[PDB]
């Protein structure tokens, strides 16, 4: 090939691989004769001298118990001691950034590695050698003069070979769209039937003047092309065909595989939830447990079959028109949205959830920044928001909050659910409401706790707790204290644990406990939640101390 | 001239970091900002055998200006090339009455890099959603906001500000990475006069400075603690008082607050107004007398790094403190912005950062890690928007709330 090698060294005080190579039958050995022979043939590989220091292991693998047998090399000992390349691409185009074309083209390329050729210096590296029977003659010696398959360095130079190869091509033709990913070209454009056509076969003799094949006939794939999990569709894109197995038991692997296939689809069919299934999978322990199915999981498995029952799709990307993102809420922490230009047609859907005591506005924040993220990665800007929230609400909210928030444009969409701040503590003492000195005490050991008020009007009251911690007496007093209050109450802790808790104004949590305090909160009028430093004796907080 | 070497710590590799997702905007704005580079030399395409990357970014002006954020490799260069061709910082630039910031990065420009080195400053122009593999370019030359471009400029520099030095020998003036900090105790005009002096003497001598920002680092101090001063207390002020006076007994020993605390001994309503008496009022003025005077044995550590820690006040306020070790504060401060239907949480916040860590430099010749009151991704997406700066301070995201949000007001 006229292709430029790409300068290659070993990781610094590393030396090429000196591998043993263990014997093999003797179908192996000839197999493996006729197949180098051919590589030799076409200058692919060569036969070296007995200066050749190192080596590498062979050998021969039936394909999918066919007439053609294959050549493998184990280069893992080879790929530790060569050095760093640049990363080969991450991630993919998501088909929602993609964007219409009259005519798109697959083109894939064959011996692609075999195609580009190897920096000579470094070829000595690979050297491999066939064994002889019974060892009464001496191997036979090679080495690459190309890309060997399973090298670490051949995705990323094979890359950038195809880029620099495209380069002419792409100058001549600036109105067609060449996109690159491993062996595969797809060549979109605008031009007419005809025409289009034409460049395609332009393309194809320019990859082969290169010395890269690529398909003679009627190009092997035609619309829809099932491509990474996708189906894409001349005018949509969509899923490839979703399958929810049917098991009487459930094992670890089965749930991982499940809760894979879920998210997959939710890309593009609105309101999978997936919390009550991954929470099956709360167990780190082995891949092979067998996990009983809750109520709530199979009813959520029950509502994601009952959404994959008919198809769905989504559109393509249009520049030209506004980029919209809604979101709405579904209630057990989990959020869903949806990303359009157009009413009918989304270009892709998504959800948010929240793991590891929290509130709306917050979750619906930290979905704003997941869609923000994502829209910036996928189309390269940010969507203009539809938001089922007030905006005294959320200004509300993001005024009194202690982190910094950033809250873009946004419009008001009243569809229920709403999100809404459900109570607020008051900022300063309230003048004619009883006070309530608080306090909870348990045992490190035995488990065992009390939980107790004073008030300032006489009223005393201590409950006892079985198998608690000190938190949860904190917490646990605060709750008494609203039990027995009116609508408005001033309530002083000496725990800055429950005044954490109860200062960031949660909605929901994962306790039944806070729920409940968030609950009589919310059915109060006004509540002031006060401080004092434990064991200080300043009077009110003593006797509570000294009562439980 | 021949390029000076520029060697690692031995056992550390180059820097291999993510390139963040950008706007269309942005990466059309690097594309045209790094052709224009790659077209007069300062910068090449390289292949797939480089494996390291450095982050790029875009900033503003109505001109786009391109940052790259060079932290890793000044952790993998500079901490020994902070020892080899270090430079020495000034405990008299914090002193002075009047300190002036110049932009002098296009000097290292001109000097070309180290051939071996060259590879370690790759970077990357991305590609939206992932079509193109990047825009890959490493430097020839010496590039901005890498440590190692002044160190290497520094005797240049030197040779260039003698002259100006010698006109003007009580004159402060410190080069911290791309920035000039030129401390004075003349008066305001004078000050600028003698500041455009300097930028004619720089630019007669081929240095460029896109000047054509003003310190006062004398009024610069760690602020003392407040108590809240009322007519009349109630039961929740004493409280609020006894809990405040207890908290910054952490810092101040010998604060007490048994006379206060008796004051509240019967459990009473917490809107009761309660007179204060003789052992009551006495502590509060001992009390508020040792919490005028500063700290007892608080000093600066050159081996430890800086710590900065920002809370957010409301109202378009915010304070900070900058330390080493806990309650022991080098330099805290409040930080307030004018809304002006401007501002927002991250403007305050960024331009809060900048204001720090200028300062930080000015006292300390280094910058401290912040401790930010901010989700990561929300900051990772927003804070190169009202980003001024050309350095890079080091940051982490802080998890959970303080409750000591008003006792640094
Ligand atoms: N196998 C495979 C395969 C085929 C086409 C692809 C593609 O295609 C495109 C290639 C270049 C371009 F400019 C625009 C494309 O897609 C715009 C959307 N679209 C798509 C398919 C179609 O039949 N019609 C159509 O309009 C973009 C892409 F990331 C990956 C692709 C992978
Ligand atoms: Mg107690």
């Amino acid at each position: 090939s006229p292709i430029e090698t790409v300068p290659v060294k070993l990781k610094p005080g590393m030396d090429g691989p000196k591998v043993k190579q263990w014997p093999l039958t003797e179908e192996k050995i000839k197999a493996l004769v006729e197949i180098c022979t051919e590589m030799e043939k076409e200058g692919k590989i060569s036969k070296i001298g007995p200066e050749n220091p190192y080596n590498t292991p062979v050998f021969a693998i039936k394909k999918k118990d066919s007439t053609k047998w294959r050549k493998l090399v184990d280069f893992r000992e080879l790929n530790k001691r060569t050095q760093d390349f640049w990363e080969v691409q991450l991630g993919i185009p998501h088909p929602a950034g993609l964007k219409k074309k009259k005519s798109v083209t697959v083109l894939d390329v064959g011996d692609a590695y075999f195609s580009v050729p190897l920096d000579e210096d470094f070829r000595k590296y690979t050297a491999f050698t066939i064994p002889s029977i019974n060892n009464e003659t001496p191997g036979i010696r090679y080495q690459y003069n190309v890309l060997p398959q399973g090298w670490k360095g051949s995705p990323a130079i094979f890359q950038s070979s195809m880029t620099k190869i495209l380069e002419p091509f792409a100058a001549q033709n600036p109105d067609i769209v060449i996109y690159q990913y491993m062996d595969d070209l797809y060549v979109g454009s605008d031009l007419e039937i005809g025409q289009h056509r034409t460049k395609i076969e332009e393309l194809r003799q320019h990859l082969l003047r290169w010395g890269l094949t690529t398909p003679d006939k009627k190009h092997q794939k035609e619309p829809p092309f099932l491509w990474m999990g996708y189906e894409l569709h001349p005018d949509k894109w969509t899923v490839q065909p979703i399958v929810l197995p049917e098991k009487d038991s459930w094992t670890v692997n089965d749930i991982q595989k499940l809760v894979g296939k879920l998210n997959w689809a939710s890309q593009i069919y609105p309101g999978i939830k997936v919390r009550q299934l991954s929470k099956l999978l709360r167990g780190t322990k082995a891949l092979t447990e067998v996990i009983p199915l809750t109520e709530e999981a199979e009813l959520e498995l029950a509502e994601n079959r009952e959404i994959l029952k008919e198809p769905v799709h989504g559109v393509y990307y249009d520049p030209s028109k506004d980029l919209i993102a809604e979101i709405q809420k579904q209630g057990q922490g989990q959020w869903t949205y949806q990303i359009y230009q157009e009413p009918f047609k989304n270009l892709k859907t998504g959800k948010y959830a929240r793991m590891r005591h929290t509130n709306d506005v917050k979750q619906l924040t930290e979905a704003v920044q997941k869609i923000t993220t994502e829209s910036i990665v996928i189309w390269g800007k940010t969507p203009k928001f539809k938001l089922p929230i007030q905006k005294e609400t959320w200004e509300t909210w993001w005024t009194e909050y202690w982190q910094a928030t950033w809250i873009p444009e946004w419009e008001f969409v009243n569809t229920p659910p709403l999100v809404k701040l459900w109570y607020q503590l008051e900022k300063e003492p309230i003048v004619g409401a009883e006070t309530f000195y608080v306090d909870g005490a348990a045992n490190r050991e035995t488990k065992l706790g009390k939980a107790g008020y004073v008030t300032n009007k006489g009223r005393q009251k201590v409950v006892p707790l079985t198998n608690t911690t000190n938190q949860k007496t904190e917490l646990q007093a605060i709750y008494l204290a609203l039990q027995d209050s009116g609508l408005e109450v001033n309530i002083v802790t000496d725990s800055q644990y429950a005044l954490g808790i109860i200062q960031a104004q949660p909605d929901k949590s994962e306790s039944e406990l806070v729920n409940q305090i968030i609950e009589q909160l919310i059915k109060k009028e006004k509540v002031y939640l006060a401080w004092v430093p434990a064991h200080k004796g300043i009077g009110g907080n003593e006797q509570v101390d000294k009562l439980v | 001239i021949e390029t000076v070497p520029v060697k690692l710590k031995p056992g550390m590799d180059g820097p291999k970091v993510k390139q963040w997702p950008l706007t269309e905007e942005k990466i059309k704005a690097l594309v045209e900002i790094c052709t224009e580079m790659e077209k007069e030399g300062k910068i090449s395409k390289i292949g797939p055998e480089n494996p390291y990357n450095t982050p790029v970014f875009a900033i503003k002006s109505t001109k786009w200006r391109k940052l790259v954020d060079f932290r890793e490799l000044n952790k993998r260069t500079q901490d020994f090339w902070e020892v080899q061709l270090g430079i020495p910082h000034p405990a008299g630039l914090k002193k002075k009455k009047s300190v002036t910031v110049l932009d002098v990065g296009d000097a290292y420009f001109s000097v070309p890099l180290d051939e071996d080195f060259r590879k370690y400053t790759a970077f990357t122009i991305p590609s939206i959603n992932n079509e193109t593999p990047g825009i890959r370019y490493q430097y020839n030359v010496l590039p901005q906001g890498w440590k190692g471009s002044p160190a290497i400029f520094q005797s240049s520099m030197t040779k260039i500000l003698e002259p100006f030095k010698k006109q003007n020998p009580d004159i402060v003036i410190y080069q911290y990475m791309d920035d000039l900090y030129v401390g004075s105790d003349l008066e305001i005009g004078q000050h600028r006069t003698k500041i455009e002096e300097l930028r004619q003497h720089l630019l007669r001598w081929g240095l460029t400075t896109p000047d054509k920002y003003e310190l006062h680092p004398d009024k610069w101090t760690v602020q003392p603690i407040v108590l809240p001063e009322k007519d009349s207390w109630t039961v929740n002020d004493i409280q609020k008082l006894v809990g405040k006076l207890n908290w910054a007994s952490q810092i101040y020993p010998g604060i007490k607050v048994r006379q206060l605390s008796k004051l509240l001994r019967g459990t009473k309503a917490l809107t009761e107004v309660i007179p204060l008496t003789e052992e009551a009022e006495l502590e509060l003025a001992e009390n508020r007398e040792i919490l005028k005077e500063p700290v007892h044995g608080v000093y600066y550590d050159p081996s430890k790094d800086l710590i900065a820690e920002i809370q957010k006040q409301g109202q378009g306020q915010w304070t900070y403190q900058i330390y080493q070790e806990p309650f022991k504060n080098l330099k805290t401060g409040k930080y307030a912005r004018m809304r002006g239907a401007h501002t927002n949480d991250v403007k305050q916040l960024t331009e809060a950062v900048q204001k720090i860590t200028t300062e930080s430099i000015v006292i300390w010749g280094k910058t401290p890690k912040f401790k930010l009151p901010i989700q990561k991704e929300t900051w990772e997406t927003w804070w190169t928007e009202y980003w001024q700066a050309t350095w890079i301070p080091e940051w982490e995201f802080v998890n959970t709330p303080p409750l000591v949000k008003l006792w640094y007001q």
